């Protein structure tokens, strides 16, 4: 007799650890940074990830007779030693395209990260990277217009964009969040926009706040020639009426939607960026949640790999850190999180924690927004960083100005402005950015106001998700 | 406490909770017909089309709400229009149960300005029928 | 008391140790390792200010509304014992902060954004207390326990179920033939696994149709009702509400989704779907482990549990124990009690950090999966007693001899210990010669006792209380 | 006629007694979904009144016991089953659960007796979406009836559940609570002859109509008047009966009275007598009280209705010869003399408010 | 022996009438004003209107043996005799939330005052006043807006509101109520209004009406310059 | 490898992958009922009515979701509140089979607290019934 069935309990290793395979170009590739528990061989829990994430389970079972296990197995098939951990690997897994429903960044996680990372022979396990093949991003719509689209419809270029969360987060009415949005937009904002925790609320119900908004927009609009827009926020807890919000602003005319993606979630995500698709509506991506599982650097998800996700279930704009603000993203990796969202091609590169070279095949790109305790004296480090294709947006920074609203977003726009000439006149904001800054601050009264009350001020701290 | 039994305990609505009529019994009935001026009618079926089922749903949508088959029966001659007799009906029930001895047979009654049937019961049942018990052994 | 522009300390404003909480208030656990240098009362306060009204610096805006109305509160912080620089911040969130209904809205606000903030290292959300009145503002469970056993026709026991495998790879109509067996043997469900959507070696209808073959043809043959929990999980809503509405039309009896990959949103809408067309929902938690491991980091199980049962859910995986996959028999217990009871009173020795009032909102069935087999039958039975859905994947399609004889294997596992339970016999003391005596009565039992007689999953615990 | 006027300062107190609706307003109205004659012919029930029961506790069962106790009422001889009328759908008891429950009841007690079967399931809601989603359940179970709290639900509401049940068949019992809010006392509020005229119009296929004899009030004539008054095409006027005008109904279907609300056999005499045969008989606490149980409970009311019901035919006064009638049937019928003895002592006669 | 099923008629008070009873913050309160016939008890009048408006009949049912009565029951807690009446009490009953159907005033309503106004043995009840907790309050979407969303959206601050209802009650055509609504609302009032009773009629329907007030209202708002509405 | 019967391998849910309860085994699980303070009832049905079964879902649109015929048995009298004596139960099972020979009778209990049904298991089958194997010949 040949192979047959035979019940037990084997290794993974035997089925699932396959160092000479040659991985084809439509295989989906998974980097692993994983952790195993005392006495287990990397090549056994390297096995036991690609086994459980696949085909596989704890025992032999008789079915995959029936099948081939050989063309949908997914294989663990190459393990490295990390440069300065005593127990730590990074395993590459190869998933065949066969696995995967196409169009759902659900189902490719529910594969790759639905139970592995709690199996008891691991310590720890993060994703570090995803090579996601063209001819599976090719089964998305991806996002509804991508930046080139974006900057086309708003009629804007030449310049990062600026927008600005209306503060307090949360406890204000609709009139007075309306009354905040034409202040900020009349002043030089290009947006504003809902904060990620307002939806609908006892202080504020969300159809009250779309009108008062829309008035805003559009007086803001009449008053400064230029296209404005406020991200009013369809983050509901059922798809049915995050459908509804998308329908109202559809029905004002108005030119932006957001979602949290994350708390929202894929499923819901990619209706809704379908739906804007087909309906003309940009769509803002925050990324809520993301640091409860892509901060550590001994186990989650890298955000490079959120990020991937997002730009497949579809977002016009996208959450992307500010280095120099109050939340966490170090510089050389905000730009690996810029260029993995904007670019048509990124290639492998090990000291940008980059681990596999990334094609989108045309899929749009997707706008990186700097956001987060940023303020005046960021912005050359800002334009510097993320050139001319992001929107920087500042909060606390416009609705924290002691003039009020319009003259923060104008002490906002002239910062940018004076940047932007600076860097196009041949000027290193690298070297010669504080001189910029300084002579707007002596030009601009209202510049002059947000520099004086923000100088000391700088959030430097001990980075945690380090390369 | 005694407990109904659930087992070849089928009934047939008006008077079928009580002892079985006796001719005397049925005799007043017809006399209630008579007294009111209702219309005497006969109606009878055999045992497969006796009580009410669902087979005619197979073809319909959702539309079943009140509806059943077997529910009509089938008529012996006409209703008795003008009847005044007593003894006339009681011939009649000896003549449709006569013609058909394996049948299920109900007396009923018309008014014809409600425009409903007024009153009924069981006058015979096929002596093969063992879905019904005596009163005495309804509860064990 | 006017606007002064700049930036001052969060604890001036949101830490406030004197405050009484309310009963309609949301309270937060949080466990925060802050950096050097910053004070844990900076910390909490910060925490309790970016989750609720607060920014980086001051706003004008403040003044138009009431902040001592809607300001979340870092109320009490305690240090952790045996650690340096481990606190624990205790946070209450207005009511009024809420949308109601919305799991959604409630994370959004509590993890949305605190976790990232460069001025901690690390931060791990322990515990929510969830009031009664914003308890009542969600649809919750489709059915719960006690309907899914009365819609079922099944008391007295445990419920047993079963993964079909491979993972990936079987056809529709090898899917529907592994479940028609397995079910025949004498599992009450059988299961789509979690990744098991719609995909080119078999698609999403085609497997329905068969699978419903396969219940039916179970169903008749055993006279017990069957089912197949059919994964509605998909890549947008509308191809998930597709497929639920494929299932009704099939008349079956169950469908599942996986809560955290699909997401909150799509998880309410699906539960509100249940309710309304009287689909049992079974819930798997993919993904939760990315969260939930590390005990200094994410957002622990109860939590995510916690945030199941209002989303909706009739069944929710619950770990356990003895399995492949982390969770230590204690903190199962916890998980268990909360997802079923109507009342858990605080027990911060079972990491219980807050009294958890239900309100009546119905019980989720804890499913206990992975790596389990005959051998852990009584462990099982102890820990979950009959209201659980105990679920043997491998343990089934592994048997020598087939799946029929693996499902017989199981019930027959699951019967002797809850008969011997129900003679008063102590299953955590010879609940070994129980399932030994059943082992020496039972063929197909035996067959299943000698091959996984030596197989244990014994590791060190990372997520200990 | 009383929006507004009940408030005036200028006013003590202020009754609506009575409204003579003209027929040609009367030819406005769709009405009753089917009536008293479509209705016993749909059910196929004829010569003897109806027989319910109010499943009890009123709230706090599971929906498994629910049905369980519907089917253990049906299989004894009760025609019909009904919701409380503040069951609705709560944490104990969700509605969709008890319609499917209770259809498995109605279906099994239908087999099991061979005479049509129905509960009525009620579609009472918060909003009319809600009320229609309950209603469309029904019609998709195939069951017979369905049931509506017109004063508490509103006349807006209930006219839109009446065309509902019309355009798909279902029959559509109409509960009155919140009535007595209304028409208890003599010098204040809308006597119940009206709000039983508005409820015909507005449509319905039942009505309670009150008891003489049972725990709520509503004296005998008065009760009278209200039967009457919904099932006859033509009521002259009758001061002495408190009918201050002759009601042309106009062919408008007559409405089915249902007599509910402390009821047990020892009353079936006085029952019939007062109804005749078109009327419900609803025996909540008197079946679920039943020492031994619900389906011989269902037995004793069959046996008590049946017997008076030949005894009537058979020309005997139920008014002087009523008690003579139950005590031959309780010697009889064990299931019935269970009954009697539990309940002999029990009366309800107490000093009238709503006097004429 | 524990207590089992016992057929037959007991006093509402022996299970209805709890003065021990310490209320829930999730409990619906009633206050009733109750007036007992003679010969009935303040106790077993307030323990039925308890019993008929949750969970209770006039005779022991078997059925309450598979719930728990204890969770369920309507509870007559207090009973207080009315200032200069012989024979009129406030009757105070608790309701476990349990009772009621989420966003449901309908429901809420049929159980308090379902059918307990109608009981032969009280001679009169007035329901004072309900205690709506915050918990079942919740359960309600309520107010579509509310008075801040309300002056919001007119634009109107610092003063009532005024209005006007349309006269005659009925009788007007549709171009005359326009006519009426606009010469109202152009001399300074921020309102008009359909009376209560007009609704659709031969002298006037509906849509004609709409349509003719809608012309009215923003021939008024151009005039003045201030929001209008009917 | 030995096969498991599709024909004529009927189960009853609840222990009916065990050996048949011995007098001593109900006893126990009597016992039980009673230390746990639940109520004891006693259920049945004839052969015709045992099984699960879809016949009602004619009359229906597209609803069947979790609907069957046949969950519901017929009452034994009532449940057996207050009972605390395991005699008393053992009692009723021999008077309930005693007066349906031919019945399916099962053994269940309630708990009020949770309000569901906590226990359950077949007692007696007719003897006429074939459609179940003994133990031994379960599998072939
Ligand atoms: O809620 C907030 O804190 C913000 O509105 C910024 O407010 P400020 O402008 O006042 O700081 C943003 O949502 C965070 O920047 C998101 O973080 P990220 O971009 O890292 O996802
Ligand atoms: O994919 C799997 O591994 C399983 O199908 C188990 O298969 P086996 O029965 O063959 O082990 C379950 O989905 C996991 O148990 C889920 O883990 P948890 O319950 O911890 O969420
Ligand atoms: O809630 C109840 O009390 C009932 O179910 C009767 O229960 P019992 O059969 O147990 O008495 C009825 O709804 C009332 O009779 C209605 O009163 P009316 O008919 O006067 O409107
Ligand atoms: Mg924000
Ligand atoms: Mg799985
Ligand atoms: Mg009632
Ligand atoms: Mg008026």
């Amino acid at each position: 007799a040949g192979a047959g069935f035979k019940a037990g309990v084997k290794d993974y290793r035997l089925t699932y650890y396959t160092p000479d395979y040659v991985v084809r170009d439509t295989d989906i590739l998974a980097a692993f940074r994983m952790t195993p528990q005392p006495g287990v061989p990397p090549e056994e829990c390297g096995a036991a990830v690609a086994a459980e994430s696949s085909t596989g389970t704890w025992t032999t079972v008789w079915t995959d007779g029936l099948t081939s296990l050989d063309r949908y197995k997914g294989r663990c098939y190459d393990i490295e030693p990390v440069p300065g951990e005593d127990n730590q690997y990074i395993a590459y897994v190869a998933y065949p395209i066969d696995l995967f429903e196409e169009g759902s960044v659900t189902n490719m996680f529910t594969s790759i990260v639905g139970n592995v990372f709690g199996f008891k022979a691991l310590r720890a396990l993060r994703l570090e990277d995803l090579r996601i093949p063209p001819a599976y991003v090719k089964t998305f719509v991806g996002p509804p217009h991508g930046i080139q689209v974006e900057r086309d419809k708003l009629n804007k270029y030449g310049r990062g964009l600026l927008g600005c969360t209306i503060k307090p987060k949360l406890g204000l009415s609709a009139k007075n969040y309306g009354r905040a949005v034409y202040e900020c937009l009349r002043g030089g904002l290009d947006f504003t926009k809902d904060d990620e925790n307002v939806n609908s609320q006892p202080f504020m119900r969300w159809r009250d706040r779309f009108l008062f908004v829309a008035e805003a927009i559009y007086k803001a609009q009449a008053e400064t020639g230029e296209v404005k827009g406020h991200y009013l926020n369809a983050t509901a807890g059922t798809c049915e009426e995050m459908m509804k919000r998308a329908v109202c602003a559809k029905e004002l005319g108005v030119p932006i939607i957001m979602h949290d993606y994350l708390t929202g979630g894929f499923t819901a995500n990619t209706s809704l960026a379908i739906y804007c698709r087909d309906n003309g509506l940009l769509l803002h991506i925050h990324r809520a949640m993301h640091a409860v599982i892509d901060r550590q650097r001994n186990h989650g998800i890298h955000f490079r790999v959120l990020a991937k996700a997002l730009r497949m279930s579809g977002g016009d704009h996208l959450h992307s850190g500010t280095a120099v603000g109050k939340l966490e993203g170090e510089r050389e990796v905000t730009l690996s999180f810029v260029d993995l969202m904007r670019d048509d091609y990124v290639e492998k590169d090990r000291s940008r924690g980059i681990y596999f070279t990334q094609d989108w095949c045309s899929m749009p790109g997707v706008m990186p927004v700097a956001s987060g305790g940023i303020h005046v004296w960021h912005m050359p480090a800002l334009v510097e960083i993320f050139g001319d294709d992001a929107c920087l947006q500042f909060g606390g920074g416009t609705l924290g100005h002691p003039w009020g609203n319009a003259p923060g977003a104008a002490a906002n726009r002239v910062a940018l402005e004076a940047c932007t000439q600076a860097r196009n006149e041949g000027r290193d904001l690298a070297r010669e950015g504080g001189d910029v800054i300084r002579s707007a601050c002596k030009w601009s009264p209202e510049l002059a106001a947000a520099c004086e009350v923000w100088k000391e001020i700088k959030f430097e701290f001990d980075t945690i998700d380090k390369l | 406490m005694m407990v109904w039994t659930p087992v070849n305990n089928k009934m047939f609505e008006t008077f079928s909770y009580l002892p079985p009529l006796t001719d005397e019994q049925i005799a007043a009935q017809v006399d209630y017909i008579v007294a009111n001026g209702w219309i005497p009618c006969l109606e009878f079926a055999e045992a497969d089309k006796a009580y009410v089922s669902n087979e005619s749903a197979i073809r319909f949508g959702s539309v079943s709400c009140l509806y059943y088959d077997n529910r009509y029966w089938t008529m012996w001659k006409l209703p008795m229009f003008g009847c005044r007799d007593p003894m006339q009906v009681l011939r009649e029930i000896v003549a449709c149960t006569k013609a058909f001895p394996d049948a299920y047979v109900r007396l009923v009654a018309f008014d014809n300005q409600k425009q409903v049937q007024i009153m009924g019961f069981l006058v015979q049942r096929p002596k093969t029928a063992r879905d019904f018990q005596p009163a005495n052994k309804r509860s064990v």
